[PDB]
């Protein structure tokens, strides 16, 4: 038959979203595959490291890991459901989108269910992994807050055994240490935004990926472990020199086994979380094999001897797809567009990331689409394209254009003591003014997100460069014609404008301030081994100028790509007047990075 | 198999004996002459506007306003010697390599204080626009901007001079090849990206700039350091946003997104001795110890071929278009086709051109007093650069231990890489024995390729090749 140009678009639609929950709940899956057996050889190993050591009977190794993990299975199953939930949970408050909080009262009032969930699920299940990792060695602990110590009193003829009654020591240091592992755990996932995504900027395969983040969630779990079991067990240890003046040996013996417990947990949590960044940011590919492909993956053996006979397994295709009740797709670019117009985030920024992997290194995908523009169709994907980057300049450009006292009025028409202390403390602890401008805060909101944006820039410009550089002729003359290159620049240049005005308007509020000179505490930090991998592609930037740095870095350098190697074949009668000017100050290398 | 070609055996017999020199190549020949009266007009012309560049040997001395380091904390000095303790503990648990071997692993820490201790130690020269960034003995840079496109006038022209108090022990610089203006500088200290205004470059713009009431500049030092990784080089992106940095300590490439300043480790065991970009291209190579590996951009991988090399050192460049990459290792240069079917098989190997230890017999005509001086050539090659224009190849030597001279001779090859790739050496540039540090060519230059030469005495000297083209 026919099917509609309705019938089509319905059938990518029902495939569409089909393939991307299909890949989001596989990829959810992935993580877990991964985690699980890591969690296995982590708990073997503690199960090993806190088992008795045995007497000289040759029970192998195996049966004696069988005989304290045998004891203990309805505990392993219970603690290996809490590490599903606290993955389910977290996979439910992460994104690609950022917020930034204007002041310190929405970073806990904008808090949406998911993260609520979160919090109360971590609060809960964290103490019981604790509690769980205590119950595993034959050294019965309790959590009695009081204990009966019988000791025999030689004071009669018969030694009489008397019970007075102790305060149970190790269960206030497992309460203290307990909300020492929720307390920092949440903390760091909502002061640094260890939910928010980083997309890693080269393609540098999964399992190196891995292999680095194991080896950096070590070192940084080490560390953060030791800062609250020193801490703790000092501030404790100060405690017992003035309530009780004796220090027992039994206290140290107890903390090494904490330390290596709060050590395994905050390890598990952050490998956890890291194993769904590194799964969700890698590129996925938009192309008409992997939307109408099915996964059949076992016939690999004979593709080598086909390639003689090209126009009959065409037909025999077409007999194929008419038997699979399957309409054609013509174009061959539909499920890339359909991700870079997705009003998911993850899908549009993936999206991006797959039109920016055509524009440098898939010329196969290239000719297509520039044939898509000789092929004089009714309107052609990189048209779409690239309306979806005049869109995304224009919802940048009027987030960017709006007045300072339409912010500076909205504060004029709109506890205390105790929030006056916590600024006052949180200042002084974390190096960082939490005093703010509302103006610098959703400059900050707008320019945050651009990753997408940024990605379109490189991926327009890569394209427009991506012709010339084959010693082509027919898709220059096409990018001329179709007004490309005009297209790639005027937004570019308006948008660099208002970056190149906006960090000066903003200079003026940024005092040099005699400590935002960032000593980033060098003793805490260089103490510890937290030699950070710089905080995640952009976390929270303590300031609006970093940003416009990354927004101007990257469009004068692509405007430079395009103009050093076609800005002589561009006539600037094709600009507006007040761009002529601005375009021979790119054409010539008459600018900087910093007015 | 392919074979190794002695292609520079037969010209030899061109190489400038005592007292002449060889001032540029002319229609097609590098012949030589002890005088510059007797040169071809179209030579003697562009030799009066080619101004030679002599470089101070000044120290930056310290003003006192200069932005030093925050004197590091009595903690910061613990959390340093810590390290150090902590690192010479993993330099005991490292396993101890082969010191049967000193006698040919003393000689890269004596080429590391032989750059050091130069009047020049590196230049670079920004792709497509005319600058180029010189470093000084004292970790001094000097920026010449060169307007004309034949180089009239320069006689006076004031480098900016850039310094930091970072700024030391300079072991590697490449300017970013996209604008706006950037250098990267590989210190003691990490790297160092100038980040550069037009108004210390073009003097005019800086009566147009609002700045100019405040005389102030916008330039400004930038550092990349990641904590214990050396920068011994550093190469940047086809596309300026990133820069991969090489360390002959580390079993890494290092590769910095240089916009949101995230650095990146890519796994190289025997660590890095070259890094090396393809000028259009997701391609980059990377030697270390006795491999190199040539690297696919788009994945990260090298198909798990690794290319042989005879010596611990190696230098390379490739051609305009990135389709040929030059490798040279020992006696000898390697030319591999990267860009063809072959990419998948890793690139294919096209020729292999032998600079072995040669010899002259000098050709006594009847001064029979005069002393009869052995001249040797070829041997161990230092640096290698091939033209923009595809069609010239640059090489210089080091001292073999038959020869006093070696290094005072650069050799010139003719390369043609369609309808087939071949080699033809055309002659020696030599001047009056100023014995070379380092060779270039000059961006953007109409007349066939222009070559800068840094010589050890302080001076960089042009060479124009003058292409014969057709009518």
């Amino acid at each position: 038959q026919y099917f509609e140009k309705q019938q089509i678009a319905d059938y990518i639609d029902k495939t569409f979203e089909k393939k991307i929950k299909e890949w989001k709940t596989w990829t959810f899956s992935s993580v877990f595959i991964i985690f699980l057996p890591l969690l296995l050889f982590q708990m073997l190993f503690l199960s090993f490291m806190f088992s008795p050591s045995p007497k000289s009977t040759s029970t192998s190794m195996i049966s004696v890991i069988l005989r304290t993990t045998g004891n203990h299975i309805f505990g392993i199953i219970l603690y290996v459901i809490g590490q599903l939930i606290l993955g389910a949970s977290y996979h439910s408050i992460c994104s690609v989108y950022r917020q930034v909080p204007a002041s310190f009262k929405e970073q806990f009032t904008v808090l949406s269910i998911p993260h609520l969930i979160f919090i109360t699920l971590n609060t809960l299940i964290q103490p019981l992994f604790l509690y769980f990792f205590f119950s595993i060695p034959l050294n019965k602990f309790s959590l009695s807050s009081i204990i009966e110590v019988c000791y025999q009193d030689f004071s009669e003829t018969i030694p009489v055994a008397k019970c007075e009654l102790e305060y149970n020591l190790f269960f206030y240091l497992f309460v203290l240490s307990c909300i020492g592992l929720v307390c920092s755990g949440l903390f760091r996932i909502y002061s640094n935004q260890e939910f928010v995504y980083s997309f890693p900027k080269a393609n540098i395969p999964t399992f190196i990926q891995i292999k680095s983040m194991l080896y950096n969630n070590f070192w940084i779990s080490f560390y953060t472990s030791f800062y609250l079991f020193f801490l703790g067990s000092f501030l404790l240890g100060i405690l017992f020199l003035i309530l009780f003046k004796t220090f027992t040996i039994q206290i140290l013996i107890f903390s090494i086994k904490l330390w290596c417990f709060t050590f395994a947990i905050i390890f598990q949590n952050l490998t956890r979380n890291r194993l769904f960044e590194i799964y969700f940011t890698r590129g996925l590919r938009f192309t008409l094999e992997t939307f109408n492909s099915v996964t059949f993956d076992s016939s690999n053996s004979q593709q080598q001897q086909q390639q003689q006979q090209q126009p009959q397994q065409q037909q025999q295709q077409q007999q194929q797809t008419l038997f699979d009740n399957k309409p054609i797709i013509e174009n061959g670019s539909i499920f890339l567009l359909k991700a870079i117009y997705s009003c998911d985030p993850l899908i549009q920024a993936l999206g991006w990331k797959d039109f920016l992997h055509l524009s440098k290194y898939s010329q196969p995908r290239r000719t297509y689409l520039y044939r898509e523009m000789s092929e004089l169709l009714d309107q052609p994907s990189i048209l779409k394209i690239i309306r979806q980057y005049e869109d995304q300049i224009n919802d940048l450009s009027l987030k960017l254009s709006c007045p300072r006292e339409y912010y500076e009025s909205l504060n004029s028409g709109n506890g205390n003591n105790i929030e006056k202390i916590i600024k006052k403390t949180l200042n002084f602890i974390s190096g960082v003014k939490f005093d703010y401008n509302l103006y610098e805060c959703e400059i900050r909101q707008a320019l945050s997100n651009t990753q997408s944006i940024l990605w379109s820039i490189e991926s327009i410009g890569s394209l427009i460069v991506s012709a010339q550089i084959n010693d082509d002729r027919e898709t220059m003359e096409l990018l001329h014609r179709y007004q490309i290159p005009q297209k790639f620049l005027i937004p570019l240049f308006q948008i660099l404008a208002l970056i190149d005005q906006l960090e000066k308007d903003l200079s003026h509020q940024i005092e040099l301030d005699k400590f935002t000179i960032n000593r980033d505490y060098y003793f805490l930090k260089s103490f510890s081994n937290l030699i950070e991998p710089p905080l995640n592609c952009l976390g929270i930037l303590k300031t609006s100028r970093p940003h416009f740095r990354i927004f101007k870095l990257v469009g004068k350098n692509m405007i430079s790509q395009v103009l050093e190697t076609i800005g002589h074949q561009i006539s600037d009668i094709s600009f507006p007047y007040d761009l002529r000017t601005t375009l021979n100050s790119y054409r010539n290398g008459e600018f900087s990075i910093y007015q | 198999m392919i074979e190794e070609h002695n292609c520079f055996e037969e010209f030899i017999n061109t190489a400038a004996i005592g007292e002449q020199q060889v001032y540029g190549e002319y229609k097609s020949k590098l012949d030589s002459f002890t005088d510059e009266s007797k040169l071809p007009y179209e030579l003697l012309l562009e030799r009066k506007n080619l101004v030679e560049l002599k470089i101070s040997d000044e120290e930056y001395k310290k003003s006192e306003s200069a932005l030093k380091t925050p004197n590091p904390t009595l903690l910061q000095k613990f959390q340093i010697n810590f390290y150090q303790t902590i690192e010479s503990i993993n330099q005991v648990f490292k396993p101890s390599s082969s010191s049967s071997n000193q006698s040919s692993s003393s000689s890269s820490s004596n080429e590391d204080d032989s750059l050091q201790n130069k009047k020049i130690k590196v230049m670079s020269w920004h792709p497509q626009h005319r600058l180029l960034a010189v470093c000084n003995k004292n970790d001094v840079i000097y920026i010449y901007y060169f307007p004309n496109q034949d180089m009239y006038g320069m006689g006076n022209v004031r480098p900016l001079t850039l310094w930091f108090e970072l700024q030391s022990k300079v072991y590697d610089i490449q300017w970013k090849p996209f604008l706006p203006y950037t250098l990267a500088v590989a210190c003691e200290n990490g790297i160092i990206l100038w980040e550069i205004d037009i108004s210390d470059l073009k003097v005019e713009l800086k009566r147009t700039s609002p700045n100019y009431r405040i005389n102030q500049s916008s330039t400004c030092a930038n550092i990349l350091n990641y904590p214990y990784f050396l920068s011994n080089t550093i190469t940047w992106s086809s596309n300026g946003l990133q820069l991969a940095c090489g360390s002959t300590n580390h079993s890494s490439i290092l590769l910095w997104d240089v916009v949101s300043r995230v650095p990146t480790f890519i796994p190289r065991y025997n660590g890095n001795s070259l890094l090396v970009w393809s000028p259009k291209n997701d391609y980059l190579l990377s030697c270390g110890g006795k491999t190199c590996r040539i690297f696919d951009i788009s994945k990260w991988d090298y198909n798990n071929k690794e290319w042989p090399m005879l010596t611990n050192y190696q230098t390379g460049s490739w051609n305009g278009k990135g389709e040929y990459l030059a490798v040279a290792s020992g006696d000898r240069i390697q030319f591999i086709q990267c860009i063809n079917r072959a990419f998948e098989s890793g690139g294919e190997l096209m020729y292999v051109e032998k600079t072995s230890t040669y010899r002259l017999q000098n050709v006594g005509g009847s001064g029979g007093g005069s002393s009869s001086s052995e001249l040797f050539l070829g041997g161990h090659i230092k640096k290698i650069a091939w033209s923009p224009d595809s069609q010239r190849l640059a090489v210089i030597f080091y001292l073999n231990s038959k020869s006093r001279n070696n290094d005072t001779y650069c050799a010139i090859y003719k390369i043609k890489t369609y309808p087939k790739f071949s080699v033809t050496p055309r002659g020696f540039i030599r001047s009056k024995d100023q014995s070379i540090q380092s060779v270039s060519f000059v961006p953007n230059y109409k007349k066939g390729s222009l070559l800068s030469i840094a010589y050890n005495d302080g001076t960089i000297k042009f060479f124009p090749l003058l292409y014969q083209y057709k009518q």
